[PDB]
């Protein structure tokens, strides 16, 4: 699994995600939204891990409209995920202590709670 | 009466014999003789498959001779042909890293969904089966759920101003395994039992 | 009897009277507990006077010179009790009826206990 | 006692000067989610001091998830209503009247006032 | 070994085995009150009691068995009718009188009480029968209830068992008699007439009682035992390095507890380790800050990175400093110093650093301090590494490392007596003051400030010492396996610790030595220490810098760029800084410490509401961006890599690193800095008057500079303005004030004075 | 028009759809039985379409598996477009007891939800109130706690995609 | 034609998905597509209270939960070795059988409804109304509810429970006979389902459909005769059986059980004498809610029950029970721990599906509907 992007800061970490996806065709991946709080979308932080299943890829909570301008780039996001033609969106709620301990642990444990826990959830959401 | 007549048989051949004073009674076969004693043992008059239960034993406080074990539910019919209303237990201890079983399922049909099931939850694939496809957990589902390293997976229960539980936090209840909260457990919380 | 009645209010009244020296002397009284066929009573039904079962008198630090306690609605040979905390001091009211409150054959009065209050904040009382 | 975990108590100590319960402590938060709960009532079971005890309102229904989580003061013997009812009730109004009636109210409920049979 | 069968089972186990403890090793259980681990068993709460044989020949009483001793071939009955009927009996005589609190109680949860009741108690007795949980139908004892000892401690006299584990406690461990029993008979009852509770020990019979009677004030109607999440870490407030457990709940720190770890803390924490946890979870900042208009505004990470890349576009690589925290993990410091490789640059230094390295010495392991013949002190145990006083109080009494059972450590140690004689021959003490350890120290000596170099090289023999000091010597003499503890004193100051290493290598002697840094020995291990050119952490040197701490402000005062990391906001940068950036705790912190006795321990990260701050290895890697340098380690596990490939062993590993090199430095002696074992940053709600500061100076000089007894003196140190009540001491030296280095600032002598 | 832009004639036809609320029931476990007994009682609703394409409104009874999540997905989009989504019971609104890798621990995830109705099983005539509710919130009568005046349709307010 | 009939439409009922591998207007061989329904119960389990699980008991087959509720209560109790008193055991009958008659009568509705027409839901509605009045004055719940309890039942029987059982006790044999009027005389519904749906005792065995769809095509197997368990040893009973297993014969014989689970009702409710309701033992039982502000022990076990619960030796354990569904029992793997380190549930459901790719072949289309209502699943019991 390789880690990109770094917490709290949306355009690098947009900037940077559109740089590593590539040419690469999503038809067959997994995508996993990780955020706190179910109800409160408004103040809400998005991380995401993605499953392309021949390697995986995680970005931390930098994602939301907690962060300034990061809304638009939540939307660009899963945008982008759907022009790949990636599908099948998951939501995944973790405490808040918890995310920055999630992000921490080795890369076969993390992507197992986050498959455990994960929602499937309709791309619109985060348009 | 066919009962008697598997435990005078089991006796012989060196097969172990549990016994709890509740009533219900087991018979574990090694995995060799397990085919084809099974297949006697339809042979023997059984009628009914009940049951194939997967039993996920990592976490259990003693050790047993291997991490799953798979118990299936032999029976004659009392209301047929000549019915004794004879049920019992067999018990196949099975290795971690050899989930192989023979199916059953030319003997009854009732082989085929469970050891299924036994296959989706826990890792066990069953031989000379008709059809082993996932049953239960959903089709791209990674892994098999029941089998106790796997996480039960659950999300905080929430609450307003910032108030979550985190419900494997919250857990007054212990486990087995756990400690307690003091500095050690002792009696009826190792366990306990009522004498009738 | 229901003696144990009058007994109730009369543990009210001494009640009273602690926090009397109390307020007079400016030296703290403190309710120490509530009784538990009160709290614990759930539904079921509560006539007495009070629901307070334990008291004290404190000095400026806290520590009580003084002691005073009435037996729970539902215990056997109800008495109520004083004692003076460090000086091994244990006192034991009765109540005979048309007289009042005894101690054993003795009369307790209001003016015996603020007298017994005094001797105490002065001997025993830190601060 | 909760098998959903549906409640939250954030606990506090009583004041001398004026108290709100029978001990040296009440609760000071009270939270049960209702989308969280499943209504077994092991928490009412599990309650020492008859506290906790399930009531009789059923219209609940309501548009946010947010507003389901409800407090303390909107749980008290004193109140009237369920939330969108209260506040259709007020955005209104128009007083409160629940669709339901019962023969009497339990002994736990004590204080819980109802419209009841006929004893009315 | 003595052979043992307990009930159906069989067991090896050593003579002198507690009866209760051979039970246990058997797999089985026994009530257990009065016992307790590092404890005399002394048969008091009678819970323990089982049966024994020895030829079949039953003895005709029971046997407390925590404080029966095993004989060889010796049998243990614990699940017989009459034993369990037994065992319930006593149980019932404890809640015989006992308060009515579970749902009210703090003890919550997990009360041995409540769980041994629950084990144990009402025998089956013979269907149906409705049967009694109580047959005293009488009132129960009444007396003084929820009296607060200390802001930090809670007191229910109704609770108390009496077994005798809190004074027990007291009069064994810390070694201060300030809790006992009062009247007799059932009127029995805890009370103090030193009122404070005054040893820096005290909140641990929080932990020890079986029942509710003491509870942690700091933690007082907060959650429920179960309902906590529970962070078990080490505590990096000091370099003994105590297994600590963060108990938080909805990101918030309640409460601190002793998590135990018998190689290094036992069972035990400090006050100040434990009750000092109220600012963690407090008062803290979660949001990067820039400089704009003259002053602060809040902003984006981003935002503050574009400031960052701008304020070092005109930037070479030597004029910057890079300085850690006392606290910095092991990644912390390796990432920083493999920066500054590539980076080419001459300062970078870490906050507790200290002139000789905490590494010239050969580190000592705890039960070495166990096992050694002598022990020669210099410095103070008791503020500068706090459990080491309650390690020399398992020394001084002989006791020694027990026999490690299958339930671990014994829960009656039968080789530990109640109220024991205490040698004052195994050591000898030489303080600044006279220290609260030289009533067990026959050979003790106050002396003053930097004069610890005069004694040590006494020690060596180079000249006379007074009466004291050459009994210390001639003990150190004839001392076959001695260990050598040292302060600031010697450490703050190149001669005395060379003379020390140099005492301490003629006679093959291992050193504790006690920084004022709390990671000091391993961040020196990672290689952070100041270089060539030589700005150090206190030192005015750099251009640009980067800080982890607060320095003095006369170092801040002439730099082009300064960016701080820090938990919680300080006044000295919002007239100093250009930008400010949050900081995790070590609470809420993941990486390594390693131990004034050189164990790696792991700081696991608590929950606790760290908004949205980040660990050092995060941002020194971002820092590195604006400068050009690619960083090696970005993450835990990748700096757990090169941390591996660095060779720092696994955790509870030693890690052995030594060091021949001093930087010296002068030290202007006019007013000291007492080593002090509260935390400046630690004075918060009950912890806000104990965490005071404090001037000290004998009454004569403090007459001469007109100093009261009671008064808050307004003090200037290099290190900024502190003010501290004013306490006469007879037992410091005349022409001396003692402030509080309630820091890492600690065993430092400074210029300053007294304002007025 | 979807019923607007006269003051009259967006009245006229929002009490036409409110009081006309169309169910189509997506049943999943003991909740759906528990809306079978909702069928008894009714009186602008219990016509059916069944058939997805004939109705407004789409009540979610039972709990939701995580490998059911994508077909209740199509049978919402596969819906005509003026429609609305009731939420049933704890299992649907939130996890509820069941918190765990099998269950949607909110079925809004998928399905813009228009009204929520706890509960476990609710019972029916809760589920009158929330079809009032959403009667009486298509009429856009409808205020949350905030202060807010809440939209007829909910799934008015998703991104489609 | 493989034709697809979906998840949830077209009326395919209880969410399930189903591959009719059909050309025509027979069926081939329909390839059954389960799992859209599963909670994960057998893992949940392992992280309640053994009393915290009697909440998540009945919610698995919630038409007969109180077979849920029994077999779990009655293994944990074995396994801990608990007393269950009479009255008790007797109000378990009267309540396992009335949501007996409750499935039952929620199982021909949906059978007459689903190929045939809509009248009788209705009917057999108001009768299942009748029965969750009975349930909500007791437990106060309509299902789930939690009553059973490890020592017996969470409280006693209001006044009023006992004159409304009666009443509906009157009218069902007169009620159950109108459902029975309509349908043994069957008008279309012979020339319906007579001939469809065949089932062979033997492979009945060989495919181990146990669940009361067995007696219909003539094997006699009851588990409250073959393995009596709550005193059902003790009560007047009849057995109602089918001759050759089709639809028809199924769907009456369920009928003929629901007087016969009525007159179990009477004859239990004839032999009802006031007393205790639950296993005192402490251990078992959590203390009277009086003395709670009395007796410290009263207080410590309290706290202790409802927080930790308790813990049951070491020991695996199972018994078997009676659904309206079939032989239903837990399978409880005890490790002395406050919460069970596993329960497998026996789902009659489950197994009992193996048959319909048997049963439906080469019937019709319309008919692949009835033939699935007359065998009834319930698909909680199934998923899980
Ligand atoms: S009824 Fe009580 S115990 Fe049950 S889910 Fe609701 S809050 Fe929890
Ligand atoms: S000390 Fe223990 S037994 Fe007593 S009230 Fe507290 S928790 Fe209950
Ligand atoms: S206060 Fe606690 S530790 Fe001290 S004697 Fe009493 S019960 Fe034992
Ligand atoms: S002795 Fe040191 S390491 Fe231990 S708790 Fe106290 S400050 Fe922390
Ligand atoms: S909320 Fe309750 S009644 Fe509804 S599906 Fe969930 S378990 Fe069944
Ligand atoms: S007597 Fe207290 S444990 Fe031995």
């Amino acid at each position: 699994m390789v880690r990109v992007g770094m917490r709290a800061a949306p355009r690098v970490s947009l900037e940077a995600l559109k740089a590593a996806l590539g040419g690469l065709k999503l038809s067959e991946a997994k995508v996993y939204l990780i955020t706190d709080w179910q109800d409160k979308r408004d103040q809400a932080r998005y991380a995401l891990l993605l499953h392309t299943g021949k390697k995986d890829l995680l970005v931390p909570d930098a994602f939301g409209p907690a962060f300034p301008g990061g809304e638009e780039a939540l939307s660009e996001l899963v945008g982008l995920l759907l022009a790949q033609g990636a599908r099948r969106f998951y939501e995944a709620v973790v405490s808040p202590g918890e995310m920055t301990a999630l992000l921490d642990l080795p890369p076969e444990e993390l992507l197992k709670r986050v498959m455990a826990i994960a929602n499937p959830t309709d791309p619109g959401i985060y348009l | 009466m066919r009962l008697e007549r598997v435990l005078e048989e089991a006796r012989a051949k060196g097969y172990p014999i549990e016994d709890n004073g509740l009533g219900n009674l087991w018979v574990v076969l090694p995995r060799e003789r397990f085919k084809e004693e099974m297949a006697h043992y339809k042979a023997m008059g059984f009628n009914f498959l009940a049951d194939i239960v997967g039993l996920d034993y990592l976490t259990y406080p003693d050790p047993r001779p291997e991490r799953f074990a798979v118990v299936y539910e032999l029976v004659s019919l009392p209301g047929w042909k000549d019915g004794d209303g004879s049920r019992f237990f067999v018990r196949v201890y099975v290795p971690e890293e050899d989930p192989r079983l023979p199916t059953v399922t030319d003997l009854w049909g009732s082989a085929n969904f469970l050891e299924r099931e036994v296959y989706d939850l826990f890792g066990i694939v069953f031989e000379g089966h008709p059809d082993l496809r996932k049953i239960l957990t959903p089709e791209d589902l990674e892994g098999h759920p029941l089998r106790k390293d796997y996480p039960l997976g659950e999300t905080p229960t929430l609450f307003r101003e910032g108030r979550y539980i985190i419900p494997a936090e919250f857990r007054a209840a212990l486990t087995g395994k756990d400690p307690g909260l003091t500095f050690y457990k002792g009696g009826s919380r190792k366990g306990y039992r009522s004498l009738w | 009897a229901s003696s144990e009645r009058e007994l109730y209010e009369a543990w009210v009244e001494l009640l009273s009277w602690m926090r009397e020296y109390a307020q007079a002397k400016g030296v703290r009284f403190e309710k120490e507990a509530d009784f538990p066929d009160f709290i614990y009573r759930m539904e079921r039904p509560y006539d007495l006077p009070t629901t307070i079962m334990t008291a004290s008198l404190s000095d400026g630090l806290g520590e009580p010179f003084l002691l005073a306690d009435v037996s729970p609605r539902h215990a056997k040979l109800k008495r109520i009790g004083l004692r003076l905390p460090r000086a091994h001091i244990h006192l034991h009211a009765h109540y005979e009826p048309g007289k009042g409150l005894v101690t054993g054959k003795i009369p307790l009065t209001k003016e015996r206990f603020f007298a017994l209050a005094d001797r105490a904040r002065e001997a025993l009382a830190f601060a | 006692a909760c098998p959903a975990y549906a409640i939250y108590v954030e606990p506090a100590e009583n004041d001398p000067e004026n108290p709100v319960s029978a001990g040296e402590r009440y609760a000071k938060v009270y939270e049960i989610n209702m989308l969280r709960c499943i209504f077994c009532g092991l928490c009412e079971e599990a309650c020492p001091t008859g506290a906790i005890v399930l009531g009789y309102d059923f219209e609940m229904a309501d548009y946010e998830y947010s507003d389901l989580v409800y407090g303390k003061e909107d749980m008290l013997v004193d109140v009237v209503g369920t939330k969108p009812q209260r506040r259709e009730a007020k955005r209104t109004g128009k007083p409160v009247k629940v669709g339901y009636v019962v023969p009497y109210v339990r002994p736990e409920l004590e204080g819980f006032k109802a419209p009841t049979e006929g004893g009315k | 070994m003595v052979r043992v069968k307990v009930n159906d089972r069989i067991v090896e186990v050593p003579p002198g085995t507690s009866v209760m403890d051979a039970v246990f090793h058997a797999g089985y259980d026994v009530p257990l009150f009065c016992s307790e681990k590092h404890l005399s068993p002394i048969g008091a709460c009678r819970m323990c009691l089982v049966r024994i044989g020895l030829p079949i020949q039953w003895q005709p009483k029971l046997a407390a068995s925590c404080v029966t001793a095993v004989a060889d071939g010796m049998v243990v009955d614990t699940l017989s009718d009459v034993v369990r009927e037994a065992q319930a009996g006593m149980v019932e005589f404890t809640l015989l009188n006992h308060p009515l609190d579970c749902p009210t109680c703090d003890k919550g949860g997990a009360c041995e009480l409540q769980d041994r009741t629950v084990e144990y108690g009402l025998y089956e007795k013979y269907p149906l029968e409705l049967p009694v949980y109580t047959r005293f139908e009488f009132t129960r004892r009444h007396v003084d209830k929820h009296h607060p000892l200390s802001p930090f401690v809670i007191l229910d006299r109704e609770r108390c068992i009496h077994c005798k584990r809190c004074v027990r406690y007291f009069e064994e461990v810390p070694g201060d008699e300030v809790l006992d029993f009062i009247e007799r008979g059932v009127h029995t009852f805890i009370g103090t007439m030193d009122f404070g509770l005054p040893s820096g020990f005290s909140g641990n019979i929080t932990d020890i009682c079986p029942v509710g009677a003491l509870l942690d004030l700091t933690a007082r109607f907060r959650a429920r035992n179960w309902e906590m999440e529970e962070t078990p870490t080490t505590c990096a407030l000091c370099p003994v390095g105590c297994g600590i457990t963060a108990d938080t709940r909805s990101g918030e720190l309640l409460r601190i507890r002793a998590r135990e770890v018998p190689e290094v803390n036992e069972i035990w924490i400090c006050d100040a380790g434990r009750f000092g946890h109220e600012w963690a979870d407090q008062n803290r900042l979660k949001t990067p800050l820039v400089r704009k208009e003259g002053r602060l505004v809040e902003a984006t990470w981003e935002e503050a990175f574009l400031a960052l890349k701008e304020g070092l576009k005109e930037a070479r690589g030597e004029e910057v400093g890079l300085y850690l925290a006392h606290d910095a993990t092991l990644e912390e410091g390796l990432l920083a110093s493999e920066l500054a490789k590539a980076l080419k640059t001459p300062h970078l230094d870490f906050q507790g650093r200290t002139a000789a390295p905490a590494s010239l010495f050969p580190p000592a392991s705890l039960e070495d301090l166990l096992q050694a013949d002598f022990a020669l002190v210099l410095g103070d145990p008791t503020e500068e590494a706090p459990i080491l006083h309650l390690r020399l109080s398992e020394f001084v009494r002989d006791l020694k490392p027990p026999h490690r059972y299958n339930h671990g450590t014994p829960f009656a140690d039968l080789q530990i007596k109640e109220r024991m004689p205490r040698r004052t021959d195994k050591m000898a003490l030489f303080a600044p003051y006279r220290a609260p350890l030289m009533k067990w120290a026959a050979i003790h000596e106050v002396h003053r400030p930097g004069e610890e170099r005069e004694i040590l090289l006494a020690l060596l023999g180079d000249k006379e010492g007074s009466e004291m000091v050459a009994k210390a010597k001639e003990a150190w003499e004839k001392a076959k396996n001695p260990v050598l503890i040292l302060g600031a004193g010697v450490l703050q100051d190149t001669v005395a610790a060379e003379r020390a290493r140099l005492l301490a290598e003629r006679k093959g002697a291992k050193v504790l030595a006690m920084t004022p840094a709390a990671n000091a020995r391993g961040l020196e291990a990672m290689g952070v220490l100041p270089g060539a050119k030589g700005a150090s952490w206190d030192e005015p040197g750099a251009l640009y810098a980067y800080y982890g701490f607060v320095p003095p402000e006369e170092a801040l005062k002439g730099k082009r760029f300064v960016v701080m990391h820090l938990s919680h906001l300080h006044p000295l940068a919002e007239r100093y800084a250009h930008v400010v950036l949050p900081a995790p705790t070590f609470y809420e912190k993941r990486g390594h410490l390693v131990n004034l006795e050189g164990r790696v321990l792991p700081l696991s990260p608590a929950p606790i509401e760290n908004g949205e701050a980040e660990g050092a290895l995060q941002v020194l890697a971002l820092l590195a961006e604006a400068l050009g340098v690619r960083p090696p380690f970005r993450l835990h596990l990748e700096a757990q890599k090169a941390l591996k490939a660095r060779k720092v062993p696994e955790a509870m590993g030693r890690l052995s690193f030594r060091l021949k090199e001093l930087r010296p430095k002068e030290r202007k002696g006019a007013f000291y800095l007492r080593p002090t074992m509260w935390k400046a940053h630690q004075a918060v709600g009950k912890a806000q008057e104990a965490a005071r500061a404090e001037l000290w100076a004998h009454p004569e000089t403090a007459r001469a500079e007109a100093l009261p007894e009671g008064a808050q003196v307004a003090v200037e140190t290099p290190f900024g303005r502190v003010e501290a009540r004013v306490v006469h001491r007879e037992d410091v030296p005349k022409g001396h004030l003692y402030l509080s280095a309630l820091g890492p600032a600690a065993g430092l002598r400074v210029e300053g004075r007294v304002l007025v | 028009r979807e019923g607007i832009l006269f003051t009259t004639l967006e009245k006229l036809v929002a009490w036409g759809r409110s009081n006309s609320l169309w169910p189509a029931t997506f049943g999943l476990a003991c909740c759906a039985i528990e809306m079978m007994a909702s069928t008894d009682a009714r009186n602008d609703l219990a016509r059916f379409g069944a058939s997805p394409r004939q109705a407004d409104v789409m009540i979610v009874a039972g709990r939701l598996s995580k490998k059911m999540a994508p077909v209740m997905r199509r049978v919402w989009e596969q819906m005509p477009d003026p429609k609305w989504v009731i939420s049933m019971g704890a299992c649907a609104s939130s996890g509820g007891m069941f918190n765990n890798y099998a269950i949607v621990q909110n079925v809004d995830s998928v399905v813009p939800v228009d009204v929520y109705v706890p509960g476990c099983p609710p019972r029916p005539e809760a589920l009158i109130y929330a079809v009032m509710q959403l009667q009486k919130k298509v009429r856009g009568q409808a205020y949350n706690e905030r202060g807010e005046r809440l939209p007829p349709v909910a799934a008015w307010k998703r991104t489609r995609g | 034609m493989t034709l697809n009939v979906g998840p949830q439409h077209p009326s395919t009922h209880g969410v399930l998905r189903l591959m009719v591998t059909l050309s025509g207007e027979e069926v081939l061989e329909v390839v059954p597509h389960i799992g859209y329904l599963h909670t994960g119960f057998e893992k949940t389990m392992e992280h309640r209270t053994y009393l915290q699980n009697i909440t998540y008991t009945p919610r698995m087959d919630y038409l007969h939960s109180f077979a849920h509720d029994l077999a779990y209560a009655l293994a944990v109790e074995k396994l801990l070795g608990a007393v269950v008193p009479p009255r008790a055991e007797t109000i378990r009958v009267i309540l396992n059988e009335l949501s007996r008659l409750a499935s039952h009568l929620v199982f021909l509705g949906t059978g007459l409804l689903d190929l045939g027409a809509l009248t009788p839901f209705f009917y057999a509605f108001r009768e299942r109304e009748t029965i969750l009045d009975l349930f909500e004055w007791v437990t106060g719940q309509r299902f789930h509810h939690n009553y059973i309890r490890i020592g017996g039942v969470k409280e006693d029987l209001p006044e009023e429970f006992v004159p409304e059982l009666k009443k509906l006790l009157e009218v069902l044999p007169h009620r159950i006979d109108e459902y029975e009027a309509l349908f043994a005389e069957s008008p279309i519904f012979y020339e319906r389902a007579r001939g469809v749906g065949v089932i062979p005792p033997e492979v009945a065995i060989d495919l181990g459909l146990t669940g009361g769809s067995l007696r219909a095509s003539g094997v006699n197997y009851d588990v409250r005769k073959a393995y009596p368990y709550s005193g059902y040893e003790t009560y007047t009973f009849d057995v109602p059986l089918g001759e050759r297993g089709d639809v028809f014969d199924r769907m009456l014989v369920r009928i003929r059980e629901m007087r016969e689970s009525v007159k179990i009702i009477k004859q239990a409710l004839e032999r009802l004498e006031p007393g205790p309701v639950r296993d005192p033992n402490p251990q078992i039982t959590p203390p009277p809610r009086h003395l709670l502000e009395t007796s410290m022990e009263a207080v410590i076990y309290h706290f202790k029950h409802y927080t930790e619960g308790f813990h049951p030796p070491k020991g695996e354990v199972y018994v078997p029970t009676e659904s309206a569904r079939g032989e239903l029992g837990y399978y409880i793997v005890s490790d002395g721990g406050s919460m069970p380190y596993r329960v497998k549930v026996r789902a009659p459901s489950f197994v009992n599906l193996q048959s319909l790719p048997y049963a439906c072949k080469g019937e019709q289309v319309p008919d692949m509907v009835a033939i699935i209502a007359s065998l009834d699943p319930v698909m909680g019991d199934v998923d899980r």
